[PDB]
């Protein structure tokens, strides 16, 4: 299921200002190289945030309200895997490797699944 | 970006050659086994843009900024079969094979330009290497989540 | 006409709910024939009984307009007073016109005198006729007379100044031909033994309205066709915004080159942009549409997914109705 | 004077469609095909100024990507039965020094003059199809 | 726009038969002898649109290997008894962004019309046998 | 002037990229772990004047010399991610957002010329590095109390 | 196609006479002065097709060595009372794969139509004797 961030800004990510904002931009791969969506989200008191996260290439942004531009808290790449219950210190550790590839073969499990929806959709005839 | 590694992917599955054997460019990799014919994608010239598009889609709203442009890669054949990996390479380019394997690589190919079998200055030896150049054209692209105008209110006035 | 009717025989309160189904006693036509639940069909119910809409007013005439998209309207009977002002804001509010006629009681400057209310008013899309016989047919050869205009050929904005109508003209003294001049009416009265229709400036000429009526609505229409019907929606791209500028441009590029608008000075001080831009373009090209920056308008309205105002600037073009010369003999 | 512009090139429309998809490198350009006012001139101080009726005709050169969105509107309006005529206009927005101003240039009744010399090479790409729309007013306005 | 062809240069073929040895370099070229449409300018806003009857006439030059199938081809076309009439079509494939489309051009109607300037050299070593084909319509469709 | 400044800042908010991995061009800074993409606004380029204007302002009355010129500035990428960070800016250079954001920095952008992914000797290791070229065009300007001349009294004289 | 030629240079005998004192760096060329075949074309698909009589009317050009049996023959020929008849065959033989095939191309009647232009220097050396016999027919073959 889709993931659900959060935790109160500390360390390099900087002091918990009851203002800072934050910027993820997915990369979904749309048809012919890919889809930028950005999504800008803001911050409660004692720098807490809080927030759900789709699945797939994410770039984090960090900044704070009146700077003058972003920091490149960098790449992730949620996967079905990663906890839910997660921060985002934590989570911007497990940035994303060039196993993209290997992982495209997963689709053996669809391959399964369709497999087996063929055999018990054929089957009933008798 | 994607390009040169296309073009690479190209050229592994016309001269139906080895993952291993094929390494990019001008970044680091040791030529071990100098007979072990090595084929690199030489990028380092200098790519030129030709257009700037723009499309724009409506139902699923977001629009298309596209980039054509050309770059003149060449191809460095090395090891001991250096020559026919460039000439049956050198004339295959034009094929049934390569026309039809690069069906997804979003990537034209041209024909071969010319060819020059330059080696390289292995230390009191010289080692097979052969050039080949072609212009390679392509068109890198990236989609933002504009939104459209649904209507447009407006006053006039006159004299 | 492409329709097929089904009507049950009773009469009140029966209902044909079904929309065809299925038997399943053999094969159906149902679908093919197109009035399935899932297809798109309607079925009035079979009301209860007669009903007695109550008389409406005049003011009904919203109806119309709510089905027909009429620009030129009339009234066989007269419209009474108190529901003059009530008609002529119903005529500036829905963008059309309404010709209406009145006798010779209504040749006054009192605002008691409703014509003269629409004058002071600025209800210039309620335009006002004179028949000493009250002739309400007047009206028709009028409306019939002002709309005959293309608004695509070279010259064709055509003013109404002494223009061929099909009823019978009046007998006016001078007093009341001046007072209905000077007070919105229009005369259809005798010169040299002929039709001759004069329009008045006091409320705005029939010209100048009309012409800016089918202008507001045309820029309306062709903004809106290049916006839903063209199949490539327009973004908010500055070259988006552009070509949106460009469509009222054309627009008003057809209708300068129509006769409608002519270049010219700029009489009035409120404009937009800046001056210089502003007369510059109305002295050259007689119109100017300046477009609000996509900067100048906030996130909050940009999902709205509306562009910024744009603004034009027309200016009429001179329509001669006077000519006044004086001779001299030298000898 | 001090002068700075938004929009790269001139943003450029006809018939209410916009091109999108020009060839970098000078694409559009606007030629005066002729005089604005031919004169004959006489003896001991004086002239004759008679303004052509060929004043503002302008052929524009338009470089289109050479199967692209622009390059199809274009074909396609070549290849009419009947020649489509192109009205529109080419304008860029500039900022003078604070102050933000639009230069448009209206282009009236024109049609295709020269068809784009089709070439295609395989020593060199080459996608540039060149339209030629010659107008006959074109009145720049700022 | 996003574009890429397959099918380096645009494959080509007259009366059924395909050309396969085109010298590299830029071998066939399109050229539009004409315009398309030749305009009557008048005063006051008013201009007259004409289409030319020479609307697609177009010279297609075409080089190919000094003795090749291709030029063996195009010579026994050149010296007919009676000149023949050439008809075939350019064309293309590439895919806009993922979809495929194919670009092609018909030539009607056609014949040589500048034979190859036949040179032969020691210096240097030159195999260009220059031919032009020049139709009467070439309508390329997309 | 101001002028490389400007367009820093432009790339500064295309890319939504960092103040601190914007170094200018052939100053001092050290670029550490050369994966940090950086980006440097090269304007070693010859910059050449195009005109100079003179106006001149009545009531306020000052006078305004004003210089238009362009420079060739370069854009070198640096870090694992240069080439994305080229691609992706050689290509939003002409979006809504680039156009967009260089509001009011007094400076035109033209349309990226060319590439080049030319890497820098980094002593028996090569560092990703890639040249985009633009020419930037602008006009620095500067004003000057002078004044107006009210009236002008003379005389004239005749045979 | 795959192709080698034997005989560097298109062998070459007019009158019976063999030229072998060519002027290295392309000294035969072979220019069509006319086209094959004009056309008058009108409406709606419709085109006529007419071979010229110009049809192979072929300029050759020669260069040979300033003072050389050949360019003994060729000025013999030059300064003759009567302009003498130029008959003869321009010819390369060539093995297509590994059939050996011969490229012929006859010469009709043809005479000298423009001298060479005798320049002498003393810089540098120029023995350039530049002939151009132009004759009728010139028929390729293979």
């Amino acid at each position: 299921m889709s993931i659900q961030v959060t935790g109160i800004i500390e360390g390099p990510l900087g002091t918990p200002s009851p203002g800072i904002t934050i910027r993820v931009v997915s990369k979904i791969s749309y048809r012919n190289t890919y889809r930028l969506s950005t999504e800008d989200y803001v911050t409660t008191t004692g720098g807490a945030y809080d927030f759900q996260l789709n699945e797939g290439f994410h770039k984090i942004l960090i900044r704070y309200r009146g700077a003058s531009s972003f920091t490149k808290l960098g790449d992730v790449s949620v996967s079905d895997q990663t906890p839910s219950p997660i921060t985002l210190i934590n989570l911007l550790e497990s940035s994303s490797p060039k196993a993209l590839v290997v992982k495209l073969q997963e689709l053996a499990d669809e391959a399964s699944e369709s497999a087996q929806s063929a055999s018990d959709d054929a089957d009933q005839v008798t | 970006s994607q390009s040169i590694i296309n073009v690479a992917r190209y050229i592994r599955d016309l001269l139906d050659y080895d993952e291993n054997l094929i390494q990019f460019d001008r970044k680091n990799t040791q030529q071990s086994d100098t007979v072990t014919g090595y084929i690199v994608v030489n990028g380092s010239g200098v790519q030129n843009v030709l257009s700037h598009g723009s499309s724009y889609d409506g139902d699923a709203e977001i629009m298309e900024y596209s980039k054509s442009e050309s770059r003149l890669i060449t191809l460095e054949f090395y090891g001991s079969d250096a020559y026919e990996n460039a000439e049956l390479f050198s004339l295959l380019n034009q094929s049934q094979k390569a026309k039809e394997v690069s069906r997804g690589l979003g990537l034209t190919i041209y024909n071969v330009s010319q060819a020059t079998d330059v080696k390289q200055l292995l230390g009191y030896q010289y080692g097979n290497r052969v050039h080949v150049d072609f212009n390679i054209q392509y068109c890198p692209s990236v989609y933002v989540e504009t939104l459209r105008v649904d209507a447009s209110e407006f006053e006039i006035l006159v004299d | 006409n492409g329709y097929f009717k089904v009507t049950s025989s009773t009469t009140g309160a029966t209902s044909l709910l079904s929309y065809l189904g299925v038997a399943t006693s053999g094969t159906d036509i149902s679908a093919v024939l197109g009035m399935n639940s899932e297809s798109g069909a309607v079925l009035t119910q079979g009301t209860d009984q007669v009903v007695l809409p109550a008389e409406t007013k005049l003011e009904g005439i919203t109806a119309i307009k709510s089905e027909v998209n009429i620009k030129g309207a009339m009234f066989i009977d007269q419209i009474l007073d108190a529901d003059i002002p009530g008609i002529a804001s119903f005529a500036g509010a829905n963008n059309m016109l309404v010709y209406e006629v009145f006798d010779t009681g209504y040749l006054s400057k009192n605002v008691s005198n409703p014509v003269w209310a629409v004058k002071l008013a600025g209800q210039s899309n309620f335009r006002c006729l004179l028949s000493k016989s009250g002739n309400r047919k007047f009206a028709a050869t009028y409306m019939a007379r002002m709309h005959t205009v293309l608004f695509s050929g070279q010259n064709t904005a055509i003013t109404m100044q002494l223009k061929e109508l099909s009823v019978t003209a009046e007998e006016y003294t001078d007093t009341e031909i001046a007072n209905a001049k000077t007070v919105g009416l229009d005369l259809l009265t005798t010169i040299k033994n002929e039709q001759a229709l004069l329009t008045s400036g006091a409320n705005d000429f029939c010209d100048n309205v009309y012409n800016l009526e089918a202008f507001r609505d045309e820029i309306q229409t062709n903004n809106y066709n290049l916006l839903k019907t063209t199949s490539t929606k327009i973004p908010q791209t500055d070259p988006g915004m552009d070509t949106i500028e460009d469509d009222t441009e054309k627009t008003c590029e057809k209708y300068v080159r129509n006769g409608v608008f002519a270049p010219g000075t700029w009489t009035r001080s409120d404009f937009f942009g800046d001056r210089q831009q502003f007369v510059d373009a109305i002295a050259q090209k007689g119109y100017y549409v300046l477009i609000g920056d996509l900067a100048d308008q906030t996130t909050a309205e940009r999902q709205s997914r509306v562009s910024p105002v744009i603004q034009i600037a027309v200016k009429n073009a001179g329509a001669v109705h006077e000519e006044d010369i004086i001779i001299s003999v030298n000898l | 004077s001090v002068i700075v512009y938004r929009n790269n090139q001139s943003t450029l429309t006809l018939n209410g469609y916009t091109f999108q998809h020009l060839y970098q490198g000078a694409a559009l350009v606007l030629t005066p095909v002729n005089a604005k006012t031919a004169r004959t001139n006489s003896i001991n101080g004086g002239v004759s100024i008679s303004g052509r009726v060929d004043g503002g005709v302008h052929t524009l050169a338009i470089m289109v990507q050479k199967h692209s969105p622009d390059d199809k509107f274009l074909n396609d309006a070549k290849n009419s039965q009947e020649p489509v005529v192109f009205d529109g206009s080419m304008k860029r927005a500039y900022t003078e020094s604070g102050t933000l101003k639009k230069a448009t240039t209206t282009l009236e009744t024109g049609s295709i003059t020269t068809q784009p010399t089709k070439t295609d090479n395989n020593q060199d790409p080459d996608d540039s199809r060149t339209y030629v729309i010659e107008f006959r007013n074109s009145v720049e306005t700022f």
